[PDB]
């Protein structure tokens, strides 16, 4: 049947430049407009760029217009978008879409592709920094403490934590990584221990870095 | 019988002095007295036209109404053959836009011109190629209508005479073409003579691109119909010395002769008509208004107009509505920017005035 | 132009009729048309129900269209069926999409998210940096708003929030992080963590030292 | 701007239509620039009153384009010439819904005129296609002539050549013409048994009734007949199995108007978007100047068009009437109209229905004879 392929994308430094690849298969190539529909991960959709049937209506998004550029051939019915001069808030998926009329201008679609993944970071592997986050000044709800150990700027993902070499694990709660702006990675593992334990036991979270090499103990 | 003239602010500037054909006694030979009214006009619109020719229609009878113009728009004839066919008005142009042939008419029209079809032009301008002696050519066309009977009628006359033509290759260069089509096409063709027809400005493009790289030699003649070079005084400079194309007579004949022409034309055939009974039937009484039904039981006044003389010279018509024995001159350029003439046509010979054509230059 | 917005979040117990509304910000909201689209958490977004009232072939009846006028508004509105059908929506009128919001079905009974909030350590503040920590822990549905406030308005450069993600015993975990700096850090008298769960806002305050 | 798109129709509620299929164009792409109005005018007696009204009612408001329809009561004696004539002085493009006369398939006469439906001459491209499914080779063409003759014999004896077979006797006939018999019989001593008729409504009832005098039309002499010659004058002047053609909507008013917009909308805003744009004048009287854009208009909506819509897939030619186009293969069985196939484009698909050929001989007669 009706069946989109796209391909063609990869982690690129900015700056640089990149052009994807999207196949069509099955329904006639001549007939029908495509467009190109940007997600953004965590927020959600965007519009990009659109082709006509074979040429002479191409549309522009604002900040789109000047930077990218797009293409069509109808012999191998293949799609092609051209960009350069990428920049950091431009990393998300990128998908392709076929219209139903012989235009772009309805803006409607239907039968999506599968996606793909670009992303614009400095890659440079660094040492993450753990950190002790200071507890409540002994004010508790039903007798537990909040306390943890947070761990910063590790990239690649992932890494490994414990407490005190891992005697005791009830309480504790491994969060998900986060991604910020800058490409880093963090996150932050707090233990569930008694209030009166605050000042009179120490606590000691076991940092484990693979890329890096890295094992640091910090005492909160 | 009041048949009426209508022309407007043109090389008969006249007006008061317009009253020269049939306003004096003139040639008073003839039975069936007629007066003849002169009008005037500047512009031409499809309403002021119907508007015009109706009241003319309702206000002192007219029994026809010799046209003519002095722009250069094509739907002018078509309006005024629209306007015939649906008032029963023999209605004949001589000068201007309704001058232009256009392809058969309604079997019910009543409109006849004054100019020659294209088969007629195609054939002065063989007869010029046998003459001279240089029967090869390869013709160019573009998209511009009516290409068809000008391709079909030369092949057909091609393979119809012996003479000893050799046609090379017809060059049908199509579209918009920009810069890339130009170039591959334009080719193959390397006879002495083309035959180019399109419109004024695609053919002022072609002159232009051909002259670069294409042809442009000493014997690389260029002939051209009427209609590109039918208005003259826009002449461009792309246009080389020794542009070939036969027109209708515009510096002969002039319109005082042409309006008594036409007035006797239509005199005689009333005076036939008058020969044969004495009907003189109607035209009619409103164009507009709630009438609908034909009137006419055949076609009142129309089988009379053709084959008739004018006493010396004689016209006839055909059934397409052509003229059977035209006047056409044809032109050329020379260093002077400005077609003098070359010879002239006749009956049905050429008699040319140049014995040799003096190899004149290409730019 | 314009900005489309919608509710967040919904949730129902199976049975019953959901209702996920579209609400246009300038012009009338008949003046151009309205299509939903259907997408699975991990899939690609397919069509649903285009132009206005109309259902693509494919499509199981029970969803039906209103571009009731109201308050210039245009709402979707589906027949009682929760079956596997649960995931994120958007309303597209031209050029523009909407905010997104999903639908959860309901299994086991809510229960409220438990927020904490842990301000920036002291030696945080000797390398110039200050960093917030508020994390969010056993909630239900995962579609949380969490907001930075001044103390006296929302705050939104520098923030972060991480998506939900299921754990073990059916339920959701998350947190936040905002970058300050030590002088903004003291500049203001506190700051606040704000987090809303199905119209339930639960917040936290911390002040410096 | 405002830009307006003008339109004679023929009844009142096809106004109403009209501005319901105008209204969802606007709805669909009317971010700003345009607003694309609309303009009504409907069908008027007589012919001269009805060119005096376009230019006081249609042209007096910058119509960018005239659509034309076939009106309700009369006949073809009253095919829309003045609009075609008035709006042409000014180049100003006119779309045909239902005229279909093949006078029009050239651009001699109406300068600027494109419609969305073959109007006769395709019907010979069918005959190609038709005949040698069914293996017969040799044909006589009989034709009238007054103007279908002239171009529907000349349109398949063109296309013929390249197969390099030529037709055999090719007779024709005046207009309205009675005791046909003498023509006839000339055609009764030849050699193809696979006569190909087209002509017009009233002339092919003579031709019918005649022939059965004559014992033509009793077993293994097949017939082949345009639209109009079987038309409603089958009921009762008709042999047993000829094979006609109706087209697959033809007059669906309804269905063209709600995709004759669907072009010229997407294409007036494509020309909006360019350098040199001009609009139309204002009024007929007192000017005379030629709508400048006038031939790029024109130009446009004659390539892109492609709009699919509920009429299939518009697509014009390189000289107005839109191509391919879904014809249907009749047949006449016991005075009934039982259909036999189905035409697409460029194949004829078969049934699954037997046929029956003229004299009841279920098989495939030998046209050689």
């Amino acid at each position: 049947e009706v069946q989109l392929v796209e391909s063609g994308g990869g982690l690129v430094q900015p700056g640089r430049s990149l052009r994807l690849s999207c196949a069509a298969s099955g329904f006639t190539f001549d007939d029908y407009a495509m467009h190109w529909v940007r997600q953004v991960p965590g927020k959600g959709l965007e519009w990009v760029s659109g082709i006509s049937w074979s040429s002479g209506s191409i549309g522009y998004a604002d900040s789109v217009k000047g930077r990218f550029t797009i293409s069509r051939d109808n012999a191998k019915n293949s799609l092609y978008l051209q960009m350069n001069s990428l920049r950091a808030e431009d990393t998300a998926l990128y998908y392709c879409a076929k219209d139903r009329a012989s235009s772009w201008y309805a803006y409607g679609m239907d039968v999506w592709g599968q996606g793909t993944l670009v992303t614009v970071s400095s890659a440079s592997t660094k040492g993450p920094s753990v950190f002790p986050l200071a507890p409540s000044s002994k004010s508790t709800s039903g007798g537990t403490a909040a306390l943890g150990c947070l761990v910063k700027d590790y990239f690649p993902e992932p890494v490994t934590v414990s407490w005190n070499s891992g005697a005791l694990t009830s309480g504790v709660h491994t969060f998900p990584a986060v991604l910020q702006s800058s490409g880093l990675y963090s996150l932050s593992s707090v233990v569930t221990v008694p209030s009166s334990s605050l000042g009179t036991q120490t606590y000691i979270c076991n940092v484990n870095h693979k890329p890096s090499n890295t094992k640091v103990d910090k005492k909160v | 019988l009041n048949i009426a003239v209508m022309l407007g602010h043109s090389h008969d500037v006249t007006e008061r002095e317009l009253r020269t054909l049939w306003g004096p006694e003139q040639a008073a030979g003839l039975p069936l007295d007629v007066n003849v009214v002169a009008l005037l006009m500047n512009r031409t619109d499809p309403k002021s036209l119907i508007t015009h020719v109706c009241d003319l229609m309702s206000g002192a009878r007219i029994h026809g109404l010799v046209f003519g113009d002095d722009t250069d728009q094509e739907a002018v004839a078509q309006m005024l053959d629209f306007i015939s066919s649906h008032t029963f008005v023999p209605i004949l142009g001589i000068h201007g836009g309704a001058s232009m042939i256009m392809a058969d008419k309604d079997p019910t029209s009543t409109f006849f011109q004054f100019g020659a079809s294209i088969q007629q032009q195609a054939t002065v301008m063989l007869k010029i190629m046998q003459d001279y002696d240089w029967h090869v050519f390869s013709l160019v066309t573009t998209i511009f209508p009516g290409y068809r009977e000008f391709i079909s009628f030369v092949k057909t006359t091609v393979d119809n005479s012996f003479v000893g033509w050799d046609m090379q290759n017809v060059i049908t260069l199509d579209t918009s073409f920009e810069d890339a089509k130009t170039q591959v096409q334009l080719k193959k063709i390397h006879s002495s003579v083309i035959l180019l027809y399109c419109s004024k400005d695609e053919a002022v493009l072609i002159l232009s691109e051909a002259r670069s790289l294409g042809l442009t030699g000493y014997d690389f003649f260029w002939i051209v119909p009427s209609l590109v070079s039918g208005n003259t005084e826009l002449i461009p400079k792309e246009f080389p010395s020794g542009l070939i194309s036969v027109s209708y007579d515009d510096w002969d004949y002039s319109l005082e002769a042409r309006v008594r022409d036409g007035i006797g034309i239509l005199t005689t055939a009333a005076s036939s008509m008058l020969e044969k009974f004495s009907y003189i039937p109607e035209a009619k009484a409103s164009c507009y208004g709630q009438m609908e039904r034909p009137e006419v039981p055949m076609h009142t006044l129309h089988p009379f107009m053709v084959n008739v003389t004018w006493d010396g010279k004689d016209l006839s018509f055909t059934e397409e509505g052509y003229q059977v024995h035209p006047r056409l001159v044809v032109i050329v350029l020379n260093k002077d920017r400005e077609w003098e003439k070359v010879g002239k046509w006749e009956n049905h010979t050429l008699s040319l005035r140049h014995a040799v054509w003096p190899r004149y230059k290409s730019f | 132009n314009f900005m489309l917005t919608q509710p967040h979040s919904v949730s129902e117990s199976p049975g019953k009729t959901v209702t996920i509304s579209c609400t246009r910000s300038s012009g009338s909201i008949a003046s151009n048309y309205v299509q939903w689209y259907q997408q699975r958490p991990g899939s690609s977004p397919t069509t649903v129900i285009y132009d206005d009232n109309q259902r693509p072939s494919g499509v199981p009846n029970r969803f039906s269209g209103s571009i009731d006028s109201s308050s210039n508004s245009a709402s979707l509105i589906i027949s009682g069926l929760k079956t596997e059908d649960e995931a994120d929506y958007y309303c597209q009128s031209t050029r523009v999409f909407g905010g997104g919001t999903k639908l959860t079905v309901l299994g086991q009974p809510k229960a409220a998210p438990s927020v904490t909030l842990f301000p920036p350590s002291s030696e945080e503040l000797q390398a110039n940096k200050a960093t917030l920590v508020c994390l969010i822990s056993d909630f239900y549905p995962g579609a949380v708003t969490v907001a930075w406030k001044a103390d006296s308005s929302p705050v939104k450069a520098g923030v972060e929030t991480t998506t939900p993600s299921k754990q073990s015993n059916n339920k959701y975990a998350a947190s936040s992080y905002l970058s300050l700096t030590p002088e903004q850090w003291k500049s203001h008298r506190s700051y606040s963590c704000q987090v809303t769960h199905e119209g339930s806002t639960v917040e936290k305050t911390v002040a410096p030292t | 701007k405002i830009v307006n798109i003008g339109a004679v129709l023929s009844t009142r509620k096809h106004e109403q239509m009209f501005r319901e299929a105008v209204n969802q164009a606007n709805k669909r792409h009317g971010s700003w620039k345009i607003q694309l109005n609309a303009t009504s005018v409907t069908h008027k007696p007589n012919a001269i009153q009805m060119a005096l009204s376009v230019c006081e009612d249609l042209i007096s408001s910058q119509v960018y384009a005239i659509l034309v329809s076939h009106p309700p009561t009369p006949n073809d004696h009253f095919t829309p010439t003045p609009v075609s004539y008035t709006a042409g002085f000014y180049r100003i493009p006119v779309l045909g819904l239902t005229t279909r006369m093949s006078i029009y398939s050239d651009k001699s006469i109406h300068l600027s005129f494109l419609r969305t439906v073959p109007p006769y001459s395709h019907q010979s491209s069918v005959w190609f296609e038709m005949m040698r499914v069914y293996s017969w080779n040799h044909i006589i063409l009989l034709v009238s002539d007054d103007h279908e003759g002239r171009a529907a014999q000349k349109r398949l004896e063109t296309l013929l050549e390249e197969r390099e077979s030529k037709a055999e006797k090719v007779l024709q006939f005046d207009p309205g013409t009675k005791n046909v018999t003498a023509l006839l019989m000339e055609a009764k001593e030849l050699e193809a048994r696979v006569i190909i008729l087209s002509a017009s409504e009233d002339d092919a009832a003579t031709v019918y009734r005649a022939a059965a005098m004559l014992n033509m039309t009793g077993s293994g002499y097949v017939w082949l007949v345009g639209e109009r010659e079987i038309s409603g004058n089958a009921l009762r002047y008709a042999p047993d199995g000829i094979l006609g053609l109706q087209l697959i909507n033809g007059k669906n008013e309804s269905a063209h108007i709600s995709d004759a917009v669907g072009v010229v909308a997407q294409a007036v805003h494509e020309l909006l978007e360019k350098e040199n744009i001009t609009d139309p004048p204002r009024g007929c009287v007192g000017n005379t100047n030629i709508w400048k854009t006038g031939p790029l208009f024109k130009r446009v909506l004659m390539s892109s068009k492609y709009a699919d819509g509920v009429t299939g897939r518009v697509e014009f030619n390189e000289d107005g009437d839109r191509k391919f186009a879904n014809y249907s293969i009749m047949n006449l069985q016991n005075r009934k109209l039982v259909q036999v196939g189905i035409y697409n484009g460029t194949h004829v698909i078969p049934n699954d229905r037997k046929i029956i050929w003229p004299g009841g001989e279920t098989e495939k007669p030998r046209g050689y004879q």
